[PDB]
């Protein structure tokens, strides 16, 4: 039977008999991480002996 | 007549460099369209709001 109204935004939908909800509880959650490093190291010697 | 040199040179440059460049960040949304969501949850590096 069913045929209660159910909408999501303007369309409206016939909810099967054994679902007890589904809803659009609608959420968003966004990660960004970002990790640069650098490291260099010089070394010059020089030794002249006359 | 007689003559004697003993010459020396020694040289040490040494250096170094580092950096460190770290970014975070965590857009967090509830309600509203899942398209909108998306879109705006996307960090944009140039316009974190």
């Amino acid at each position: 039977g069913g045929c209660s109204p159910h909408y999501i935004l303007n369309t409206r939908f016939r909810k099967p008999y054994n679902v007890e909800s589904y809803t659009p509880q609608t959420q968003g959650k966004y990660e960004f991480i970002l990790k640069e490093y650098e490291s260099y190291s010089d070394f010059e010697r020089n030794v002249t002996e006359k | 007549s007689s003559h004697g040199c003993k010459e020396l040179e020694n040289a040490l440059k040494a250096a170094s460099g580092t950096q460190n460049n770290v970014l975070r960040g965590e857009p967090f949304i509830r309600g509203g369209g899942a398209g909108f969501i998306s879109g705006l949850s996307y960090l944009e590096l140039d316009n974190p709001a």
